[PDB]
DNA sequence: TCCGCGGCCGCCCTGGAGAATCCCGGTGCCGAGGCCGCTCAATTGGTCGTAGACAGCTCTAGCACCGCTTAAACGCACGTACGCGCTGTCCCCCGCG
DNA sequence: CGCGGGGGACAGCGCGTACGTGCGTTTAAGCGGTGCTAGAGCTGTCTACGACCAATTGAGCGGCCTCGGCACCGGGATTCTCCAGGGCGGCCGCGGA
């Protein structure tokens, strides 16, 4: 979230985005709303909402349940 | 052929454009590691701010550009164009330092 | 940060100095001895405002502070802290 | 001695070329200044004082001149020797990778 | 940090004249005197003329946030300058009758 490119390349005059990867960690929640916000900018910031209070398995049930559209 | 300018051409659109810019010309971390290192003989472990670096480049680049412009009168004065030590020392000499 | 930093006013740094006062050439020598100008004009402003900063009950130094050292030597035009 | 001509051919003028110009816009960004609180010493009033020029003597030396007596200036004539002109030398940092 | 080199720093010697030094003879100041009077100046004075806190007060500020401007290249002949042929400053030399 910290880093220059974060603010460098969220604000480009182009109508479509295109994020390639190798796989994304599975946990540290932060960096999977990073990239959410990356691919387009309308995600609040709180990601504790969904996940990340309260297992682990519905956790990352619910992980899955949320990101599949993208 | 290379386009190979003659000594003192570039110089001309040069001036113009440094004389209308107004940035820094000096490196900041060598002169910050420079304050430093006067300033722990004086007094060790000095807490530095961001501050109180900066005015004093600023204030040495225009005393120095200053200086500058003098001994280059200096020269001008002794029937030349280019620096040397006689003319540092002269203007540095009749400016009172 | 301690050691050997008086090259941080390097040659060519030195020579695009020279450039604002309006010269072609630039000898060998003139580098070193304006950075023993420089060092001579540095530490007789750092040493007023170290004796400065003493008397204020101060250990921090301040712009102020050299302000005040270069004060006397008896121009005082605009800047910071003026 | 005329001068025909031929040569050393190389230099300002001309044409071609290299990089920048400082605005027209795009995109993105950037902290002045008025506005809910405020606060706080300013602005008159009354008292306090006080000293600092209005006279007034005062006092003391400025000054312009009258009348001698020199002192460097001034012109001139020659000396000479060193800045300057002219020219030659070498040099080492600027432009570029 | 490295190299080509070329305009520029630095010197050798002639010019000659431009001060510099040695001749007389001044123009105006220094000194002795002076007779005054004209400016510089503190004392009775007394008044007006400055300072400071009560009731109010306004006025500029303490803090945020919009938005018309900052920064400079897409976009680029001309400016700025640099470098290769042409006609030429002509220069000059040498030789039949």
């Amino acid at each position: 979230f910290r880093s220059t490119r974060w603010q460098a390349l969220l604000n480009f005059n182009t109508q479509r985005r295109l994020l390639l990867t190798g796989t994304p960690l599975q946990n540290n929640l932060a960096e999977l709303w990073s990239l959410l916000y990356f691919l387009m900018p309308q995600t609040v910031i709180d990601g504790k909402k969904v996940s990340g209070f309260a297992e682990t398995k519905k956790t990352v049930a619910k992980l899955h349940q949320v990101l599949r559209p993208y | 052929k290379p386009h190979r300018y003659k000594p003192g051409t570039v110089a001309l659109r040069e001036i113009r454009r440094f004389q209308k810019s107004t940035e820094l010309l000096i490196r900041k971390l060598p002169f910050q590691r420079l304050v430093r290192e006067i300033a722990q003989d004086f007094k060790t472990d000095l807490r530095f701010q961001s501050s109180a670096i900066g005015a004093l480049q600023e204030s040495v680049e225009a005393y120095l550009v200053s200086l500058f412009e003098d001994t280059n009168l200096a020269a001008i004065h002794a029937k030349r164009v280019t620096i040397q030590k006689k003319e540092i020392k002269l203007a540095r000499r009749l400016r009172g330092e | 940060i301690l050691r050997d930093n008086i090259q941080g006013i390097t040659k060519p740094a030195i020579r695009r100095l020279a450039r604002r006062g309006g010269v072609k050439r630039i000898s060998g020598l003139i580098y070193e001895e304006v950075r023993a100008v420089l060092k001579s004009f540095l530490e007789s402003v750092i040493r007023d405002s170290v004796t400065y900063t003493e008397h204020a009950k101060r250990k921090t130094v301040t712009s102020l502070d050299v302000v005040y050292a270069l004060k006397r030597q008896g121009r005082t035009l605009y800047g910071f802290g003026g």
